[PDB]
RNA sequence: AGUGGGUAAGAGC
């Protein structure tokens, strides 16, 4: 019995709380339109500044990158 | 291989096993099927 | 005739569409069922229903020239099938032997 | 005139009426022009210029275009040279030579402005006077004949060979005009104007493909089997989401998985065909999993009886489609085979006293005419007692004569066989105790071997009552064997091939009294 | 961790040792070693006007033809529109008397011992070569 | 015309009271106020009908715990309950639902039921085999219609003349009629060239699908 | 590409000049111009 | 040797005494189908008989 | 999809790699509307469970968690990573793209012999993995 | 006709 509830207790959260589904499948609302809501449109769309820069990959871009995150600062 | 035929394997540890005669017969083959005529294109070297 | 020991009738024969139908479909799951499998496995496979066809309709294939062209069709998938396994890549100029 | 020409003649015949005949309307449009709105951005300035100087810019920029296009990823070992080939600078490696793949359309634009640099540098060979006016319409006209050769464009869309097999054609039509009279055969024609409107009219529609390819590719920001998986998880989604939103979530977080759960009990419990009610279920939300559960029977049956069509005819499909296909077959034949029995049972036998009564006074006047003897049971003291029994379990045997590994079902069939031959009396005693007493039995399980034209059943019966029934069929044919219960034109016999069947069938049409007689009407 | 938000000022790019990779160069952005974005939205409003041309007649024939084949096969939303509205009905309490799901099916059933393999007995093999032997007589 | 033979035997006077409904993903608060807003507000119509269509209810679609796989049987009544303004029926319609909730006015001397089978679902079309329970020998109506037009009418009860009865799935099946004999009162089900005397009794039996009734 | 090779001269024209808009930056040159003809007297010409 | 169709080999087969009283074995092998997860290609014939 | 995590931003996906010292971390790239992505989730909940010993799921919206995209080259529909003690592990699936999974596989039994043969060769400190099953053909016939 | 489906992983310098 000991070990069944430390191996209860060693168990770890496979699947997302309620919240988080409730939210992930709002979102899928929000984008699949042909299952939900009122107004049809395409496949992935919402409807019916500031461009985040991602680094490459590539050591050498990696001080670009760096100085562009640094300047992202508020 | 005769020995590992039964010895509690996973699904994807049997199924990597069953090929091994397809190796040998590969293996035994190599004169004819790794020729430069049946397979055009350009030829690696191994490392070593 | 038994009585008068001539030919007096001529049966030509043929294999039926439903015995094609059920070879092509035995090849067929031969060869989807290979994912995993031994060559010699897939060509015993082969040959055992090869054999069995032709000694039941041997006769019949003759006059059953959609027959033929299924029979080499499935043949070529078999050995297609094979050199997929050997390497990825259709061979150009690959050897019967 | 030659096979070649004719031939010529019927394909351009059979390109222009497919032209004609596949001619739509045009559409209409709000008239927005090229080349106009570029004079009124501020990018964009005109001038006239000798055509040989464009031609030669618009190579040039080209060339300049596909470079930068080639070392997109800082990979300068790609060599494309001024007549648009492109080669390695050395031995590239492996992870090279796979790290410096370009796609088709790639390859498509390389070509076509080779194409293009071939007919610039015809026009400015002329005007530097190597060539003359009559060589450089040659060189054109075979320029706009030999694109394939020249070229060889349509390795990257095969598409384009309706283009050259056209062109070509032209040729063929031209040559045979042209090299008619005292003029012999060779190369100097120079009527270009059918090949040169043939590839403009391929062009005007590759141009899109490559415009679009080139504006993603060039952009700063890159941008890049579902028939059975379309409306299944969407309608769960679906039910779910409902759910959450008038569950009221902020108190009743932790029942989303409960919901799920639910759902997955309910759609395996019909897929089961067993009762489902779940007692505290609250009334609407068992409504709700109802109608989801409907919904998805019905596309599971369409799905289902659409996947096993498609494979009779004969398509291409995968192997875990035809395991769940067969699957969801069973269950249906299953769920059929449930319905009919109850049927039977709520309805009674299906076949009449009177029908009965006929059939069964047939069979008594066929074996009182027979002076047929019944089977006896099998008695205590039988001569043949040992030989039938060894047969059935050779019968039985043979399942195993070639598997190289069993389970635990095969191997207690095979324990179960091996008792009964170590000691044949005992087994014996055992099967005429079951054929007397023996009347409830164990669940026999049900597969389906799948043929892709039909659903075979097979049957999975315990190995203790599957030694009685071979023995009992054993003892039963060698009996209707011994005394002639089955007439000779009951098939097949233990005496002729299927194939011997059908000679035999021939041979005794054939030697009917004047059976090919049609003198007097006879069929 | 879930639920917390990404420090100022990092690449989560970097921050691990990861290297990216290039399987070949037709996909990705090309790789870099205020008239500049004012001549990205030039072209783009270029484009749109260019695709102006049939734009609305054709998104006009695309809606008709999504009104047209919605008719008949309405949104799966739409068809539990009606049990969705009846589900407000349903009390808080109601919704804490919804049991859990439980599996019927036993030990036996759901985590099975291993079905182990063994090796067919040589008495097969001692019946098959005995087999094919022929009488002299 | 305006009463022609077939307007005075089968037609009658029904009246609808159509609702609109808002967008069930609404806050309560904008519902509210659209209903006030007189768009979402209940609408009578009167209308001609020559025959009523009757909605057979959901499937069970699970078996029976006590006694599995049990046909279902619904009372005449049960179906009968539409038609007043007791009971709605939220019609599900691609753009959006609709409350419309049916009251007979003026039933007509012979009555024409139909019952609704084959109908398409969102893959295939089926055929729904509930059967209706009903008393052959004779029916109440009067409880049907509203207070106003109970004054004109006087005879209500109606007796089965007519039973028509599809056997077998959708793709292919047989339509067999049962026919009430008024100088004997026998009942005759006749199928193609077959026809047989039936007893009244096991009438309901069957897969009803078109009902004819004498008001007497 | 598709105006140059569309407005390419023809074989009885030395010199054509044609209009041009070109890129500020020297990306990009269109001939702005569509091959009008005479039908006729095009025909005429190819024939002659 | 090998030429008629009930082959001179049964003739001469080990147990040509056991197999005398098997019978019906033609449509056994037939219905065999319906017991074995494998399709027989040789279901109408039997190499012992 | 809704039922396995999601990660909403590029650090939380670093903290999910680094936090994993014994386990494999299996991340499918892309969008949950798609219906690719949708069957990559279907099966990844259908073994969410089952390799939940030597595994573990995550979700990532590629376009809420662009950070990759360049660098891992995420513009399939769906693409599987994998991953063991902050290293990308490869799989030599037959296909030529050794770094991930770019279309979806019908067969849960496919893909738990996928994570399983990625956890043994990671395990043996090993970047590259050959995977049990071939997959240059689809096996169509 | 044709591109591919042909990257060994690892250690720091």
């Amino acid at each position: 019995r000991d070990r069944s509830i430390r191996e209860k207790q060693s168990d770890d959260e496979v699947y997302a709380p309620g919240l988080d589904i409730e939210s992930s499948l709002k979102q899928l609302a929000e984008r699949r339109t042909d299952i939900f809501g009122v107004e049809e449109t395409a496949i992935g769309k919402k409807i019916g500044p500031e461009e985040k820069v991602t680094w490459d990959g590539h050591s050498g871009s990696m001080a670009r990158t760096q100085q562009a995150a640094q300047a992202n600062i508020t | 291989e005769e020995s590992m035929k039964w010895k509690k394997l996973t699904n994807a540890q049997r199924s990597g096993l069953n090929q091994i005669p397809n190796r040998r017969f590969t293996l035994w083959w190599s004169p004819t099927i790794n020729r430069a005529n049946v397979y055009v294109g350009f030829q690696v070297q191994l490392d070593l | 005739n038994e009585v008068t020991k001539e030919r007096t009738a001529q049966c030509f024969l043929r294999v039926d569409d439903e015995s094609m139908q059920r070879f092509h479909n035995r090849v067929r799951q031969i060869l989807m069922a290979s994912g995993s499998t031994t060559f010699t496995k897939i060509v015993n496979k082969w040959n055992t229903a090869l054999i069995g066809l032709m000694t039941y309709f041997r006769e019949a294939v003759v006059n059953t020239q959609e027959l033929l062209d299924l029979l080499v069709k499935c043949e070529n998938k078999i050995q297609t099938r094979i050199k997929i396994g050997l390497n990825s890549k259709m061979p150009s100029r690959f050897p019967p032997v | 005139q030659p096979v070649k020409v004719r031939v010529s003649y019927q394909k351009l015949l059979k390109y222009y009426v497919l032209n004609a005949l596949k001619h739509r309307p045009p559409k209409a449009q709000k008239k927005r022009y090229l080349f106009r709105s570029f004079k009124a951005t501020k990018f964009f300035q005109s001038t006239k210029l000798d055509w040989v100087e464009v031609g030669l810019q618009v190579c040039r920029q080209g060339y300049n275009m596909l470079n930068l296009l080639i070392h997109r990823k800082n990979l300068n070992y790609l060599h494309l040279d001024y007549n648009f080939n492109l080669k390695p600078v050395k031995t590239l490696t492996t992870k090279e030579r796979k790290k410096s793949r370009f796609g088709n359309a790639f390859h498509l634009c390389r070509e076509v402005l080779r194409l293009t640099k071939l007919v610039v540098d015809s026009h400015v060979q002329y005007r530097l006077g190597n060539v003359d006016a009559f060589q450089l319409a040659d060189g054109l006209q075979y320029i706009f004949a030999h694109v394939g050769q020249l070229t060889g464009m349509y390795r990257y869309k095969y598409k384009l060979m309706r283009q050259i097999r056209m062109c070509k054609d032209l040729k063929h039509l031209i040559y045979y005009r042209f090299n008619t009279g005292p003029v012999g055969k060779g190369p100097g024609c120079g009527f270009w104007a059918a090949g040169w409107r043939v590839w403009l009219f391929f062009m005007r529609g590759i141009t899109p493909l490559l415009e679009r390819w080139l504006g993603n590719l060039l952009a700063r920001q890159f941008e890049g089997q579902r028939v059975e998986s379309h409306f299944d998880l969407e309608l769960r989604a679906a039910v779910m989401h409902d759910i959450l939103d008038m569950m009221p979530e902020g108190i009743k977080q932790n029942k989303a998985r409960t919901i799920l759960q639910h759902l997955s009990e309910a759609w395996r419990c019909w897929k089961a065909n067993i009762p489902w009610k779940v007692p505290g279920l609250p009334t609407p939300i068992e409504n709700m999993i109802l109608r989801y559960v409907k919904a998805k029977a019905d596309w599971w049956t369409n799905t289902a009886h659409y996947n096993r069509e498609r494979i009779r005819r004969g398509a291409t499909v995968d192997k875990t489609v035809c395991k769940k296909n067969l699957g969801r077959l069973t269950r249906l034949y299953l769920k059929a085979e449930q319905e009919r029995q109850h049927n039977y049972l709520k309805d009674g036998p299906y076949i009449t006293a009177e029908e009965a009564v006929a059939v069964y006074t047939t069979t008594v006047h066929w074996l009182e005419s027979r002076r047929f003897s019944p089977i006896p049971f099998p008695p205590l003291s039988y001569k043949h007692d040992t030989k039938l029994l060894i047969l059935a379990l050779e019968r039985l045997k043979e399942a195993y004569s070639v598997k190289s590994r069993l389970n635990q079902s095969q191997r207690e069939e095979l324990g179960l066989i091996e008792q009964a031959y170590d000691n044949p009396h005992e087994a014996l005693s055992r099967i005429k105790r079951h054929l007397l007493t023996q009347r409830a039995f164990k669940e026999v399980g049900i597969e389906f071997m799948d043929l892709y034209s039909h659903l075979v059943p097979v049957y999975d019966v315990e190995p203790l009552e599957k030694i009685t029934d071979a023995y009992l069929d054993q003892y039963l044919w060698y009996e209707a064997d011994k005394r002639r219960l089955f007439p000779p034109w009951i098939k097949p016999a233990d005496t002729e091939p299927p194939p011997l069947l059908v000679y035999k069938w021939c041979q005794g049409i054939n030697n009917l009294q004047d059976v090919w007689e049609t003198s007097e009407g006879e069929c | 961790f879930l639920g917390m938000p990404a420090p100022l000022g990092y690449v989560p790019g970097l921050g691990r040792g990861a290297t990216g990779f290039t399987t070949r160069s037709d996909i990705g952005p090309a790789r870099d070693a205020k008239d500049d974005e004012e001549a990205d939205a030039i072209y783009a409003a270029l484009d749109k006007r260019m695709d102006e041309r049939r734009k609305e007649r054709r998104e006009q024939r695309e809606k008709e033809e999504i009104e047209k084949y919605r008719m008949e096969r309405p949104k799966i939303q739409q068809q539990f529109s009606d049990l969705k509205r009846k589900l407000a009905e349903v009390t808080e309490e109601e919704w804490l008397s919804i049991p859990e799901v439980g599996d019927a099916r036993n030990k036996r059933q759901r985590n099975p011992r291993y079905e182990k393999l063994t090796p067919v007995p040589d008495s097969f093999f001692a019946k098959h070569l005995q087999t094919g032997e022929n009488h002299t007589s | 015309k305006k009463k022609t033979i077939v307007t005075d035997v089968f037609q009658g006077s029904m009246r609808i009271f159509t609702k609109k409904l808002p967008h069930p993903d609404l806050p309560a608060e904008e519902k509210e106020q659209l209903l006030h807003n007189d768009e979402y507000q209940e609408t009578m119509v009167e209308s001609t009908f020559m025959y009523l269509t009757l909605d057979l209810p959901t499937a069970p679609l699970y078996k029976d715990e006590k006694e599995q796989l049990i046909i279902p049987q619904v009372p005449l009544f049960n179906i009968l309950a539409k038609f007043n303004g007791i009971t709605e029926k939220e019609y599900k319609t691609y753009k959006e639902n609709f409350l419309k909730r049916f009251q007979l006015t003026k039933l007509p001397p012979y009555l024409i039921f139909c019952i609704k089978r084959f109908t398409k679902n969102n893959f295939f079309v089926e055929k729904n085999p509930t059967i209706v329970n009903f008393p052959i020998t004779n029916v109440d109506l009067r409880e049907y219609l509203s207070e106003e037009v109970q004054a004109v009418h006087k005879n209500t009860t109606y007796d089965l003349i007519a039973n028509i009865v599809h056997d077998g799935k959708p793709s292919e099946g047989s339509y067999r009629i049962h026919v009430l004999h008024h100088g004997t009162g026998k009942w005759y089900e006749l199928q193609d060239l077959q026809v047989t005397d039936i007893l009244p009794q096991m009438i309901t039996l069957s897969e009803a699908y078109i009902q004819i009734w004498k008001r007497r | 590409v598709l105006k140059l090779l569309e407005n390419m001269p023809m074989p009885w024209e030395q010199i054509r000049d044609v209009p041009v808009l070109y890129h500020i930056t020297g990306a990009i040159s269109f001939v702005n111009e569509i091959p009008w003809v005479i039908e006729p007297v095009y025909i005429s010409q190819w024939g002659s | 040797w090998d030429r008629g169709i009930p082959r001179i080999n049964t003739l001469f087969q080990k147990d040509r005494h056991t197999l005398a009283y098997d019978k019906g074995w033609r449509v056994r092998t037939d219905f065999k189908q319906y017991q074995v997860l494998k399709q027989n290609p040789f279901w109408w014939t039997h190499q012992r008989h | 999809s809704y039922m396995l995590p999601h990660l909403h931003n590029g650090w939380q996906v670093d903290q999910a790699i680094l936090s994993e010292e014994d386990r494999v971390v299996v991340i499918r790239f892309g969008h949950d509307w798609d219906p690719t992505c949708m069957k990559m989730d279907e099966v990844l909940y259908s073994i969410a469970e089952k390799v939940k010993n030597f595994a573990v799921i995550y979700l990532v919206d590629i376009t809420e968690v662009p950070d990759f995209n360049k660098m891992y080259e995420l513009y399939d529909p769906c693409t599987v990573m994998f991953f063991f003690r902050n290293k990308h592990i490869m799989i030599d699936l037959g296909t030529g793209n050794n770094n991930k999974i770019n279309w979806a596989m019908e067969d849960k039994q496919e893909m738990v012999d996928i994570i399983e043969t990625v956890y043994r060769g990671a395990r043996k400190g090993r970047g590259l993995v050959v995977s049990p099953k071939d997959y240059s053909t689809k096996y169509r016939y």
